[PDB]
């Protein structure tokens, strides 16, 4: 269930739109900043 | 389908990621014809590329026998054991040189059914449950329907 | 194929019925 | 106090939040079984198999355990014993026995 | 108000009570800071994280191997970084949360091994009577991941 | 834990028994709660293929 | 005969490579392994659905065996659990509940405590406190 | 109905559209309102300027914000 | 015991399907949701009368962008590099 | 060494003996041993939980199908705590200093 979610503003779909989505997901270690995927 | 082609699990070959990594390729036993029009995809590979390749990583030996034949072929050996013998009948630079960058990526291991993707060696860390979990203890342990 | 108006009641259709029994007092 | 768990069997958990309000840290520590909990464990000490004429007459009668049934029985016994059904105690088919992986893979 | 005690009048599950609000955060920061103390002083041993990589949940431990169903454009022998922490912690304490936690409490360190496709599957079609069959055969690259140790920092 | 392999196994994959006193009770709903606990249906390692049946006494 | 069939038991081989493991006439008679290869691969490659929905009322079933062997529900936890910004799959869940205990009871007196406030709150209506483990984080 | 809602730019299902607020566009919506939701569109700020293009979102209700961020307040 | 007649769906004496709860809550929340569209589709803006040709241009400029892509066909440029790098099949270590 | 157990690296024969004298390096009295848990004692499955209790505090647990295996798996438990080689120590920090 996720209709709960739809009265604060964070959608419906964790999946998309929010911190899980359009973060990147992996880094390098040193400290270069990954490419951002084609999605 | 999985009921007709064997399968295996998804580990190391001897831990490369924990120490350190160690090139699984070693030798690429090329044929190119002297004469053909069935390997002209691995002589300009042997011709332009095949000095890159070779000083791109050296723990990898490439050896050209030039055999007069008919179909080109590669043979790739791991630190297994294992033996891919491959043909490049007909391909362009780019196809042998993305199939000989997909060779030296990989390993020895076999290319059948991976069954189960991640694998763990220490999977109980809190211990492992076991059905007398979540139960408490009554005093001194008296089983029920007693007296004493 | 049935008429419009028979005497076996003819039982409504499944959208029609679901509005009905909806829609009452 | 308030406990949203009892906290007497497993484990004994203690919710907490972190005053920035980004994360929240929870802090679980074992609990162990204590001495009023626990029975002595019996220690079954039969003997009697020994008396005065012979020493080795308890050796010689160690070697007494011994019965032979033919099929019907010995599956029902299996299955009384083991709370299983007299169907899986049968033999199997060489078809079903040849296809068999006589070598699986290990893991772990 | 008052309502005798019958077997309708009182619900059945037991009335349950809030304690002090101030006396719980009270007890909130105790917790966190023997946390961190215990943290700090170091008392812990064989962690787990649970890193949303390649929209994938695994159990990230200590010396683990996953895999995912594409590439990641590195070479083999370089070491990977992962975000997205929601969850981590060794033994007797735990730590989560909302989304994410911090940037600078969970560094875990991955490193590229093996890549390598996939078996050739089998994608097949049929109708009955209608002269309908096709087949394929799909051979979807993948990556052989492994993560080495998980750090953290007693910066709560 | 810290326990070995064969005694964990044997520790994990054990039968337990259970004893459902009766009197003055519905049928249905103690033959729900045997049937569940003899497929299974209370443990975390539920697996048709796994024979994690337990014994249900109901007197 | 004018450059006739000379390749014809190579496709034998090929389509009888695949019907090595049959019982029956099916391992045989390629009139019958064509038609025995065929249904076998449209049905594994329609079962791929099929896999997936077992694994996850297997997942919900654990899921559910582990909060009734705690003392709660599932459809109360996982409300709980959607309802506290906290986004974990039914597998690590799963595994969590069959490996790592402590972790799951954690989850479990969180979810019963978030119940409560919410069950408070809403007897309330609410005003003040609104729960504590509560106050959503805002990302703009 | 079928044409009306492929004329209308709505293909595949739950994509949101925004169009405008003409009586044309408001039979061609009540043609199709068993079919649809209608929604409207509100800004909390100013309208996207053109260094403000890349940087957008959606969001939820219906709230096209100008400046959306992955840090929490 | 009791035989239904000739499909259960389709016909005269036909099996009764009826509505539970489920139904009834979807329903209601249709219902509602169309309420809403009904609400916030009662208002327009430039009441027919201000609109007589204000995006025509782009309509225009669109039709005529369309007509020049469809007009524009032809079959591609034929060139010599084709026909002369063909010969390179038989090619020797050269 | 990832994975593997202590003492299936060391072979031991009586744990019992090389834990008492470890606790006695140690100071302690002498252990005994309590039935914790058990299930089935009739039928042909058994399990059985032995506690090892010194001065009234428990150290360690094992299981096992009869009590005397159950005891030796207590025993190897507790011996493999007393030493630090556990599940729950510190992995191999393979990194460069
Ligand atoms: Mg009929």
């Amino acid at each position: 269930g996720g209709q709960w979610r739809l009265q604060q503003g964070l959608a419906a779909n964790p999946s998309g739109y929010g911190p899980l989505t359009e973060l990147p997901d992996w880094s390098y270690a040193d400290g270069r900043p990954a490419p951002p995927m084609k999605g | 389908t999985a009921r007709g082609t064997p399968s295996r699990f998804l580990a190391s070959v001897l831990h490369n990621g924990l120490g350190r990594y160690v090139q699984q390729l070693q030798r690429l036993s090329f044929s190119v014809s002297r004469d053909g029009a069935s390997s002209r995809g691995a002589r300009e590979f042997v011709e332009r590329e095949v000095i890159d390749f070779a000083r791109r990583n050296p723990g990898v030996v490439i050896y050209v026998n030039s055999r007069p034949c008919c179909v080109p072929r590669v043979v790739a050996e791991y630190l297994n054991g294992a033996v891919r013998e491959e043909s490049i009948h007909c391909k362009s630079v780019e196809e042998i040189s993305t199939l000989v960058q997909k060779l030296a990526d990989q390993s020895g291991l076999d290319v059948i059914r991976i069954r189960k993707p991640f694998h763990t060696d220490n999977p109980s860390i809190q211990g492992q449950w076991h059905p007398f979990t979540n139960k408490p203890t009554t005093f001194r342990g008296l089983r029920p329907r007693e007296v004493q | 194929g049935s008429k419009a108006v028979t005497r076996h009641r003819r039982v409504m259709h499944f959208q029609r019925q679901k509005l009905m029994a909806v829609t009452e007092y | 106090t308030y406990s949203p768990l009892p906290d007497d069997y497993n484990c004994n958990v203690e919710l907490a939040l972190t005053s920035d309000g980004r994360t929240i840290v929870c802090y679980h520590p074992s609990v162990d079984i204590p001495y009023e909990h626990t029975k002595p464990i019996p220690r079954p000490d039969p003997v009697h198999n020994n008396e005065e004429t012979h020493d080795q007459v308890l050796k010689t009668r160690l070697e007494e355990k011994v019965e032979h049934l033919e099929e019907g029985p010995m599956i029902e016994q299996l299955s009384k014993m083991f709370f299983t059904t007299k169907h899986r105690w049968y033999p199997h088919g060489r078809y079903h026995r040849c296809r068999k992986n006589l070598n699986p893979p290990k893991d772990r | 108000g008052y309502v005798p005690k019958t077997s309708l009048s009182s619900p059945p599950w037991p009335e349950v009570v809030l304690p002090d609000p101030v006396e719980e955060t009270r007890h909130h920061a105790e917790v966190v800071k023997k946390v961190n103390e215990m943290i700090v002083t170091g008392q812990y041993g064989r962690l787990f994280a649970v890193v949303h990589f390649a929209s994938r949940q695994w159990k990230v431990t200590s010396e683990d191997l996953i895999l995912i169903g594409n590439e990641l454009d590195l070479a083999c022998g370089e070491r990977i970084r992962l975000e997205k922490v929601l969850l981590v912690g060794a033994d007797n304490f735990t730590l989560l949360g909302k989304p994410l936690l911090g940037k600078d409490l969970v560094r875990v360190e991955a490193t590229v091994i093996e890549k390598t496709e996939s078996w050739p599957r089998i994608i097949m079609r049929f109708r009955k009577r209608k002269n309908f069959k096709k087949k394929r055969i799909v051979t979807t690259p993948q990556t052989v991941l492994r993560i080495n140790s998980i750090e953290i920092a007693p910066c709560l | 834990s810290s326990f070995s392999r064969a005694p964990q196994q044997w520790a994990t994959f054990a039968r337990i028994w259970y004893l459902l006193d009766g009197k003055m009770q519905p049928p249905g709903k103690l033959a729900a709660m045997a049937s569940i606990r003899l497929q299974g249906l209370h443990k975390p390692v539920y697996h048709a293929l796994s024979d994690c049946g337990d014994h249900v006494v109901i007197m | 005969l004018r450059n006739r069939v000379t390749d014809r038991y190579f496709r034998i081989q090929e389509v009888l490579k695949h019907a090595r493991h049959f019982r029956g006439r099916k391992n045989r008679c390629y009139r019958l392994a064509v038609r025995t290869v065929i249904r076998a691969f449209v049905k594994c490659t329609k079962a791929r659905y099929l896999k997936k929905k077992n694994m996850r009322t297997l997942w919900i079933n654990r899921i559910t065996a582990a909060s009734q062997e705690h003392g709660l529900k599932y459809p109360a936890l996982i409300g709980n659990l959607v309802k506290c910004q906290v986004e974990l799959n039914r597998k690590v869940l799963a595994d969590l509940a069959i490996y790592e205990p402590k972790t799951f009871k954690s989850l479990a007196a969180l979810a019963s405590r978030r119940r409560h406030e919410g069950f408070a709150a809403a007897l309330g209506d609410g005003k003040e406190p609104e729960g504590i483990f509560s106050r959503v984080v805002q990302y703009h | 109905e079928k044409d009306i809602i492929k004329m209308l730019g709505l293909e595949k299902a739950h994509t949101p559209q925004v169009h405008k607020n003409i009586p044309s566009v408001n039979a061609k919506l009540k043609v199709v309102k068993h079919l649809i939701r209608i929604k409207p569109l509100k800004l909390p700020q100013g309208l996207p300027a053109e260094e403000n293009m890349s940087n957008t979102c959606l969001k939820s209700t219906g709230e096209l914000v100008v400046q959306w961020h992955l840090k929490p307040v | 015991r009791g035989r239904i007649p000739g499909r259960q769906w389709i016909g005269k004496h036909r099996r009764p399907r009826f509505v539970s709860l489920r139904a009834k809550q979807n329903m209601i929340r249709r219902l509602e949701i169309e309420a809403e569209n009904h609400y916030w589709l009662s208002m327009p803006y430039m009441t027919r009368e201000q609109e007589r040709g204000h995006a025509a241009v782009r309509r225009r400029e669109a039709f005529e962008a369309i007509k020049a892509a469809a007009t524009s066909k032809f079959p591609p440029h034929r060139f010599i590099a084709d026909q002369l790098d063909h010969l390179n099949v038989t090619k020797k270590w050269s | 060494m990832t994975g593997k157990e202590l003492f299936e690296m060391w072979k031991i024969i009586n744990p019992m003996g090389l834990l008492v004298e470890e606790l006695k390096k140690r100071n302690v009295s002498a252990p005994e041993s309590r039935l914790t848990r058990q299930s089935g004692g009739t039928t042909a499955l058994p399990l059985y939980f032995v506690g090892l209790y010194c001065d009234k505090k428990l150290i360690a647990e094992g299981p096992g199908e009869t009590v005397l295996v159950a005891e030796e798996e207590a025993a190897r438990v507790a011996l493999r705590k007393l030493y630090g080689f556990t599940e729950n120590r510190r992995p191999w920090n393979y990194s460069k200093p």
